[PDB]
């Protein structure tokens, strides 16, 4: 078979990290897809409900609060050696316990009997993962505290879906294991192809891995590599790249133009969102406080600062159609518990701003131009990222729009920032204190709950929110009387309302993703609930 | 299935 050669459209270097527990962006895990996607173990129908049939299946008994993973007999990595229930549970420890680094800890864990514990270092184990057939063997039992409405669904965040393969790393020492060649140039996986090679910052060469289960593929090769946005295009002319994914809703119309490519779409699982920053992160007791003193502090400005944006100007005029302004954290693609009725920042109200930051004491200046209160000025740091073309336009548009209501806004060390050291600012305990004002966007899991963003114990929870409110709404939304659908549609409009009047956060964009694919190319697609994509493309 | 910071 053929040589396929895919990039992701990336103007950072790739970080290279084969464990789902300790990889926290997007670019990765899409360029691990060929090697099993972080070694990812459920299949799922389009309506991401787990079916039987991949590498694992998992049961539930909401009788005894278990879920029992069932691995294949025939799974191996890709050395010859089995995938056992081990494997499984370790990739429970490689976010729980702190010495490998994961910025992976959430509540929904806390769910797991003895996983608390176990995080804290009060226990030396994991109480509630078993084995029914031992170690060496392929069954895991994980007993739950409750049963959760979304635990029929992949991404749901209670239990995991990857396996670690222990016997390979068993020998790094946890501090070590994130740099260690062993999962980074050198791993070990469960996929239809196996990374031959990989070059730090750049690409992954896939050959297939004969131990695989199933379907095997159709191709030689894959080569995965990272293009940057400004020289996209132009490897799409030149035939650089048969496919290029997560390029930026700015090049569309450019794409579309382009002959010999045909332009797949999908519902993009996906929201951005503007972030303040009110507090830190307490590593120790895994617990965001919101003690941040800050202009921020006061509802009535993270309101104001939200009204002024313009984000449906920016939208129509770079998004070419893909994104659309939202009202809510929860995007389209769960249809089920969304709502018309939700208002949000989706509509530019620069008289209700200024009124809002009158009615609270931050009397404008007429000398400056810009808004004070008992003598304090109104400024404050903006952490744009880089982006496309348009990012230093759009974020400046921006500073412009906030100076209309009286609010000084400048960027962080007057430049946009590069994403990995973005990612390493936001993430990195206890968090910085030297920005205000940032923009995040989430590739999210296929379960609605946002329990992984924002519970008081994730370090994702980048602002630092830590809300009573906020929070039972969060476990409504997966409490056992949201096991009445008409309930849980009721507790994610009420989230969805008081997260927008809290407005620790601003919602930003939803999206629909485009990938072009070269007309030799057959069978790659952007259907959900396609399975077997890697071993069914060919040329 | 899990949640991934993006760069867009």
């Amino acid at each position: 078979g053929g040589n396929l050669k895919v990039a992701y459209q990336s103007d950072s270097p790739m970080k290279a990290q084969w464990l789902s527990g300790l990889s926290n962006d997007a670019t990765f895990a899409t360029m691990s897809g060929p090697g099993g996607g972080q070694d990812g173990l459920f299949f799922t129908d389009s309506g991401f409900k787990f079916i039987k049939g991949g590498a694992a299946d998992v049961a539930l008994d909401k009788e005894s609060k278990t879920a029992t993973i069932t691995l294949r007999k025939d799974l191996k990595w890709s050395d010859g050696s089995e995938v056992t229930a081990k494997d499984y549970e370790f990739t429970y420890e490689t976010i729980a316990n702190p010495a490998y680094g994961s910025d992976r800890w959430t509540d929904s864990l806390a769910n797991i009997v003895g996983l608390s514990d176990y995080h804290t270092g009060k226990a030396k184990t994991i109480s509630g993962i078993t084995f029914p057939d031992g170690e060496n063997g392929k069954v895991i039992k994980v007993q739950f505290k409750e049963m959760k409405p979304g635990m029929t669904q992949s991404g749901n965040g209670y239990f995991l879906e990857t396996v670690a393969p222990y016997q390979y790393l068993k020998d790094v020492a946890p501090k070590d294991l994130a740099s260690s060649p062993k999962t980074t140039t050198k791993p070990l996986v469960t996929g239809p192809f196996k990374p031959e090679n990989v070059v730090a910052g750049e690409s992954i060469k896939y050959v297939p891995n004969p131990y695989y289960w199933g379907e095997k593929p159709k191709l030689n090769s894959i080569t995965y590599e990272v293009v940057s946005t400004a020289k996209s295009v132009a490897a799409l002319s030149s035939s650089k790249y048969d496919i290029i994914n997560g390029m930026v809703s700015s090049q569309y119309k450019q794409v579309k133009n382009l002959k010999g490519y045909k332009v797949l779409g999908q519902q993009a699982m996906y929201i951005s969102l503007m972030y303040y920053n009110l507090g830190h992160y307490d590593a120790k007791n895994s617990i965001n406080v919101q003690d941040r003193k800050t202009p921020l502090q006061d509802q009535n400005v993270r309101q104001a600062i939200g009204y002024a944006r313009n984000v449906a100007e920016v939208d129509n005029k770079f998004s070419n159609g893909l994104s659309t302004p939202a009202n809510s954290l929860i995007p389209p693609i769960f249809k089920q518990f969304t709502s018309s009725s939700v208002k949000g920042y989706e509509k530019q109200d620069l008289d209700k701003a200024n009124k809002l930051l009158d009615e609270d004491g931050w009397k404008l200046n007429k000398s400056t131009g810009y808004r004070e209160k008992d003598g304090k000025e109104l400024s404050l740091v903006y952490a744009a990222r880089v982006g496309d073309a348009n990012a230093e336009t759009i974020a400046q548009n921006y500073i412009q729009q906030w100076k209309k209501i009286g609010v000084k806004v400048s960027l962080y060390n007057g430049k946009l920032m590069e994403f990995n050291s973005w990612v390493d600012h936001m993430t990195t305990p206890p968090g910085a204190n030297d920005w205000d004002i940032t923009d995040g966007s989430w590739s999210l899991a296929s379960e609605p709950s946002q329990q992984d963003l924002f519970s008081a114990a994730a370090p994702y929870n980048f602002g630092h929110f830590n809300d009573s409110e906020i929070t039972k709404d969060l476990n409504d939304i997966d409490s056992a009387k949201s096991e009445n659908p008409t309930y849980r549609k009721a507790a994610f409009v009420k989230y969805q309302e008081d997260m927008n009047k809290k407005a620790y956060v601003i919602p930003t964009n939803f999206m629909l993703n485009y990938t072009p694919v070269n007309k030799r190319v057959v069978g790659m697609t952007l259907d959900y609930g396609a399975m077997n994509t890697w071993s069914e493309i060919g040329v | 299935a899990s949640n991934s910071i993006a760069s867009g």
